[PDB]
RNA sequence: GGGCCUGACUGCGAGGCCUGCAAGCCGAGCAGGGGCGAAAGCCGGGCCUAGUGAACCGGUGGUCCCGUGUGGAAGGGCCAU
RNA sequence: GGAUGACCCCAGGCGGUAGGGGAGCGUUCCCGAUGCCGAUGAAGGCCGACCCGCGAGGGCGGCUGGAGGUAAGGGAAGUGC
RNA sequence: GUGGAGCCUGGGAGUGAGGGCGCGAGCGAUAACGUCCGCGUCCGAGCGCGGGAACAACCGAGACCGCCAGCUAAGGCCCCC
RNA sequence: CUGUUGGGAAGCAGCGCCAGAGAGGGUGAAAGCCCCGUAGGCGAAAGGUGGGGGGAUAGGUGAGGGUACCCGAGUACCCCGUGGUUCGUGGAGCCAUGGGGGAAUCUGGGCGGACCACCGCCUAAGGCUAAGUACUCCGGGUGACCGAUAGCGCACCAGUACCGUGAGGGAAAGGUGAAAAGAACCCCGGGAGGGGAGUGAAAUAGAGCCUGAAACCGUGGGCUUACAAGCAGUCACGGCCCCGCAGGGGUUGUGGCGUGCCUAUUGAAGCAUGAGCCGGCGACUCACGGUCGUGGGCGAGCUUAAGCCGUUGAGGCGGAGGCGUAGGGAAACCGAGUCCGAACAGGGCGCAAGCGGGCCGCGGCCCGCAAAGUCCGCGGCCGUGGACCCGAAACCGGGC
RNA sequence: GGGGGGAACCUGGGGAACUGAAACAUCUCAGUACCCAGAGGAGAGGAAAGAGAAAUCGACUCCCUGAGUAGCGGCGAGCGA
C-alpha cells in the first residue's frame, strides 16, 4: 500500500527547490528574557539541516 | 528476425542478488546480515526511529497555519506561465488553449509571467504580474484581463 | 522508404515509409509485454495459516527432549506450508503506446527488408476452401517451405488458411509484433495494409 | 512452478563420496564424513606438496654429506669450495654424482678444496 | 572614585571557532534611532570560562495574515513573551 | 601494439571473517516446438584410469533402464542443504 | 611523492563484547591471562607458512598455481634433527 | 494403403489423400487420414428458466381564480449522556439517540462546521423499488500450478484408522504387463519358500511386482594386519595384485608432516553448541508505495486508470487523472524572484541552458546530435504487510 | 404462514486481546476475531429535510480517480474522508 507521508514532518518542515530540507531554529519558544536580541534574532531564521539527516526527513515526504 | 534473436541488451536483464545459499557464493549463512541483532531478525523505521533519544525530527518546532475542521479553504489558485513557453502559439492565447497544450493544469486559474520574450500576441489571462504586462504592452500584445 | 510486393492479377507491382532502423531491443521489449501479459498466472500454495492441520503446541516448549515446535503446519514440517510459495498474480504491465506502435512499425519494417513482406490486392478463387488456398498460395511463391502469418479481413481466406501447419491467421486490427516475428513470411490485404498504416499514423 | 532438489543432491554427494574412496570406515561411507576429510586431505596435498620440495633437499644434502667425509670434508666446507669454484650443480645432481659417478664427484671434491 | 546616561538597542550580518545531529560560542561591518566624548572614537550587558531545558500543550501582549456560501464573529497564524 | 573482446608482448596486483562488487554453473517451467533427438533405446540409475572447464559443471563410452526428452538464443522461478 | 593515494556526489554495507604485546599514565598492592585511557602493533580476519619443544597475537615472514632447482630471515649447525 | 525393423509401428521408406477439422487424447512405440474426437452443424415430448419478443391488466395526465382546511409528535428543537464522520472536546456543526423539557403545518421547518445577519439548498419524524456489486458448496473451461515428503488433511473405502470423557485432534497407504498370458505339471517341504517346466520382447516385470539411489547387512575375490601410539589423512619410497607391451589402477610396509565439521567467540581439537548414519522436506518472497542505478520509448512534455471494442494466448480505444513545465512565503500575496525589513542595507530560499554543422543577405533559424522530464522493463535498497525460517512464557473470544 | 439447514458472500444486535506505540493508561490492532439474529440467490443501499460554493450538481449501489490530498492525532505511533 502506498508510504503516508509523516505530518509530523509535513508539518515542521520544508524542502526546497534544490532539495535541501529547511526547518525553524529550535531554541526560543520560551524561556526567553535574559536572551539577547543577537540571539532571538537569529533563532527567528530558518535552516538547512545537515545533510544525513536531511535525506531521512526527505523520504517520510514521497509526495512534495 | 526471428524469436530466436530477441535479445535485451547487456544489463537490460540483470540477475537477482541470491543470499543464502552456500559459501563460495557470498552472500551465504548470514546472509549479508552481519552477526545477530534486530536488523539481522526478521523484522525498526530508521528514517525516524533514532533509539529513545527524542528524535531528530520531534525536536525542531511547528510553523506556520497547519489548518484546522472542516479543513482547506476553497479560493482560486494561480499557476504562472512565463512568456517564453508563450512562444508556440499564433494569434490568441486563452488559459483553456493553454491547458490543452499542457502549460496550464486544469482547475487554475491563468497568471502570465515574466521570464521570456513578448510576443505581439492577444493573452487572455486571469492575472499579469508587472514586469509581464510591460512587456507585452511594448510589444504590441494585447493583455485581455477577465474573470 | 521501401519497394513493397504487391501481387494483383494486373501484374506484379511495387512505396511504403517504414522505419529506417531496427531496434532489436524494442522489439524484445514488446513480445516480453505480449507473453507476459497472456500469463495465467494461477501457480498457488498455501501459507502455514491456510494449510488444514491445527495450531495445537504439539508437545511442550521443554523438558520432552525432542527440539521446540509450534503446530505442524510450520512450514518446517513435512506436513506444513509453503515458505514463500506462488500466488496468484497478474504478470501483465502497461507497455507505452508508442512502443507498441513502434514495434509493430519495426516489426513490418526488417521484414519487408528482407523482401518476405507480400502484399496481396485479393484471393483468386478462395471461397473457404484449404485446398482452394494451396492453390492461391502456390501461384504466389507460397509453398510451405516458409511460414506465414497470414493477415486479411477476409473471413473466408482466414478459414481457408488456418489449419495449415506452416500458415498463422490473423485479422488485421490482431496483427502483433510476435505472430510477425514467429513467421518467416508475412502476407497482407491491401485493406489490412491500411489499417496497419492507420494504426502507426 | 517448482523445482524440486530432484537429481542435483546426490550427484554432488557422489562427486565427494567417489572423491573419498580408501578412507577409514565412514570417511568413504557418509557424505559429511567425506567432505570433512577431503578437506583435510585438501590442505594437506597442498602443504605437503610445498613441503615435499625440501624433504629432497634435506635428503641430497643427508646424502652429499656422507659422500663428502668420505674424502675427508664437510658437506659445508665442500659447498663453500663449489661457490668458489664456480660450479653450480644443483644437489639434487650432486647428489646422484655422488652415488652414481663416484669419480666425478671425487673430481668436484677437489675442485672445492682447490677453490678454498 | 565620580559626571552624564540605558547600546542589558531594533533591523542585519561578511567570516569563523566548535561540532555526528541538534545545539553552544566569537563576530567586524551597513541602516534606523540613541548614549557618553572637545575629538579620535567607544557602547548590540557584566575580566572571561557555570547560574541551564529541545519539542509538544497551553496563558498574556501586539500584529491584522487565514476566517468553511458572504459580512462579521469563533478559532487559528506571525512577532514578542 | 590492433583498431573497440582477437590475440600477442611487457610490467605490476592477486592471505582474508563481517561485508561490497563482478563473472559464471546447475534445477523446474515458457517461447523456440504442427519442430528436433528417441525402441538401431528418453528420462533416471551404476561405472570410467577418457575429453573440455580455474571451478560449479559439461561431454564421450560401457552397463542398467523401457518412454520420454528437449537445442542455439531468450523469458520466469516453490532454484542448489 | 602516480599510490587499491587523494577529493566530490550518490547505491550497498557490516561494525558499535575486542584481545595480547611494547611504551606513557590513572586504578590496583611499584598483584592478576586485572582493570581504565593514550601512541603503536599484531591476532581478530594471517589457528596459513619458519623459528619459539608444544602454543592467536614473542622473533622471522603478508601463502595466485606447479617444480625431486637456487639465495636467504629469525633460529640453528653433538645424535633425535 | 503398402513395404520394412520390431513382441507390437503410429518409427523408417514408396506412392497417395482430408483439412471451416494439423485442439487433445487413446490404440503394443512416435497416427491429421485406425479409435474417441476436433472445425462446422443438428436436437426435447417432459421439467426448469425466461432480465430478450409480443399481448393484456393495474396504474397514470390540465390551466387560472379564490379559501388557508392538510402536509407523518413525545417528533422537530434546546439541555444532559453517547455513538457515527477525517473529526480523540476541539471554534464542533452535521447524522443517529438513552434522559429531561417540548413546538408549529408553508409568514411552516431542517441545512450550508460554534452564533448572528443576509443570500442560497432541501422538505424530517410511514413504506416498497430492479440493474450495475459480493461470494463460490455446485457445473464447465484454462494454466511459464503440483506431480504421491508435492498437490486438498484425503489420488487409495479419509475426516477413516487411531488418539481424547468431550469439544476436538488426526495419519500412513498410488504403478506387474501390451495382454493375466497370475506360472498347469513335476521335484525338496507340514506350510512358507524354492528348484525345474511354462507364459512373456523383457520374470533381479512373479504379484513382498516400473525405475530400484544411500545409509545398513551379507558372500566371494585381490592387497593388507598380531613390538604397535591414533582427527585416520597427505608426501615419498618400496613390496604384492591388476590393466596394458617409459604408463596407469588397487592395496599399504616404512619414513616425513598433520589439533574433526559447524556454531559461538578476544580466544575452540578443544573437556563450549549442534549433529547416530543415509535419503527426501527445509529459510531473503510477493503486492503496493518509495529511492538510486540501469536498458529502452518519447521529450516541454511524458504517461493513462477504471472501463469500452475486439480476440479467444491479437490487440486497440479510453486524457478522467498523475508527474513535469517556478519559486518564495505561516498566510494575504507577489513572482525570476520572493521572505524578514522602514530600506531602493544585509541576508535565507530561489532564477541563467546544451553541442554542433550548414544555407543566407552577425545569428536570422533552421536542421541534426544530446538533454529537463517522464513512461515501461530490470536490478540494489527502504516503507507497509508474518516480510529470512523455526521457537516461547503468555493475552483475549467462543465452546468442552 | 413459521420452525430447520446452507461452503463462503450479506445486513443487523453485541464485541475482545495479542500486538503497535521499541514501557503504557488516551491512541492502535478494530468495529477486526468471535457470539447472536435475519435475509437471500444475493444482501445492504435507494428517489434528497442530499451535496456545498459551481448563477452548480440531481436516487442508490459499484469500479478508477480525487488522495495518502483535506484534515484527525499522548499533532506520538498512527488514522484518514
Amino acid at each position: 500500500p502506498k508510504m503516508k507521508t509523516h505530518k509530523g514532518a509535513k508539518k515542521r518542515v520544508k524542502i526546497t527547490a534544490s532539495g535541501k530540507v529547511v526547518a525553524m531554529k529550535t531554541g526560543k519558544r520560551h524561556l526567553n528574557w535574559q536572551k539577547s536580541g543577537k540571539e532571538i534574532r537569529q533563532k527567528g531564521r530558518k535552516f538547512v539541516l545537515a545533510k544525513p539527516e536531511a535525506e531521512r526527513i526527505k523520504l517520510l515526504l514521497p509526495y512534495e | 528476425m526471428k524469436l530466436s534473436d530477441l535479445r535485451p541488451n547487456p544489463g537490460a536483464n540483470k540477475r537477482r542478488k541470491r543470499v543464502g545459499r552456500g559459501p563460495g557464493s557470498g552472500h551465504g549463512k548470514t546472509a549479508t546480515r552481519g552477526h545477530k541483532g534486530q536488523k539481522s531478525r526478521s523484522g525498526k523505521d530508521p528514517r525516524r526511529f533514532e533509539g529513545g533519544r527524542s528524535t531528530t525530527l520531534m525536536r525542531l518546532p511547528k510553523r506556520g497555519m497547519q489548518g484546522q475542521v472542516p479543513g482547506e479553504i476553497k479560493r482560486p489558485r494561480y499557476q504562472g506561465v512565463n512568456l517564453k513557453d508563450l512562444a508556440r502559439f499564433e494569434g490568441e492565447v486563452t488559459p483553456e488553449l493553454l491547458v490543452r497544450a499542457g502549460l496550464l493544469k486544469k482547475g487554475y486559474r491563468l497568471k502570465i509571467l515574466g521570464e521570456g520574450e513578448a510576443k505581439p500576441l492577444k493573452v487572455v489571462a486571469h492575472a499579469f504580474s508587472k514586469s509581464a504586462l510591460e512587456k507585452l504592452k511594448a510589444a504590441g500584445g494585447e493583455p485581455v484581463l477577465l474573470e | 522508404v521501401y519497394q513493397i510486393p504487391v501481387l494483383s492479377p494486373s501484374g506484379r507491382r511495387e512505396a511504403a515509409d517504414l522505419p529506417a532502423e531496427i531496434n532489436p531491443h524494442l522489439l524484445w521489449e514488446v513480445v516480453r509485454w505480449q507473453l507476459a501479459k497472456r500469463r495465467r498466472g494461477t501457480a498457488s500454495t498455501k501459507t502455514r495459516g491456510e494449510v488444514a492441520y491445527s495450531g495445537r503446541k504439539i508437545w511442550p516448549q521443554k523438558h520432552t527432549g525432542r527440539a521446540r515446535h509450534g503446530d505442524i503446519g510450520a512450514p518446517i514440517f513435512v506436513g506444513g506450508g509453503v515458505v514463500f510459495g506462488p500466488k496468484p498474480r497478474d504478470y501483465s504491465y502497461t507497455l507505452p503506446k508508442k512502443v507498441r506502435k513502434k514495434g509493430l512499425a519495426m516489426a513490418v519494417a526488417d521484414r519487408a527488408r528482407e523482401g518476405k513482406l507480400l502484399l496481396v490486392e485479393a484471393f483468386a478463387g478462395v471461397n473457404g476452401k484449404t485446398k482452394e488456398f494451396l492453390a492461391w498460395a502456390k501461384e504466389a511463391g507460397l509453398d510451405g517451405s516458409e511460414s506465414v502469418l497470414l493477415v486479411t479481413g477476409n473471413e473466408l481466406v482466414r478459414r481457408a488458411a488456418r489449419n495449415l501447419p506452416w500458415v498463422v491467421t490473423l485479422a488485421p486490427e490482431g496483427l502483433n509484433v510476435y505472430d510477425i516475428v514467429r513467421t518467416e513470411r508475412l502476407v497482407m490485404d491491401l485493406d489490412a495494409w491500411e489499417v496497419f498504416q492507420n494504426r502507426i499514423g | 512452478p517448482r523445482a524440486k532438489t530432484g537429481v542435483v543432491r546426490r550427484r554432488k554427494h557422489k562427486k565427494i563420496l567417489k572423491l573419498a574412496k580408501g578412507y577409514w570406515g565412514l570417511r568413504s561411507k557418509s557424505f559429511r564424513k567425506a567432505r570433512e576429510t577431503l578437506f583435510a586431505a585438501g590442505n594437506y596435498a597442498y602443504a605437503h606438496r610445498k613441503r615435499r620440495k625440501r624433504d629432497f633437499r634435506r635428503l641430497w644434502i643427508v646424502r652429499i654429506n656422507a659422500a663428502c667425509r668420505q674424502h675427508g670434508l664437510n658437506y659445508s666446507t665442500f659447498i663453500h669450495g663449489l661457490k668458489k669454484a664456480g660450479i653450480e650443480v644443483d644437489r639434487k645432481n650432486l647428489a646422484d654424482l655422488a652415488v652414481r659417478e663416484p669419480q666425478v664427484f671425487a673430481e668436484l671434491v677437489e675442485r672445492a678444496k682447490a677453490a678454498q
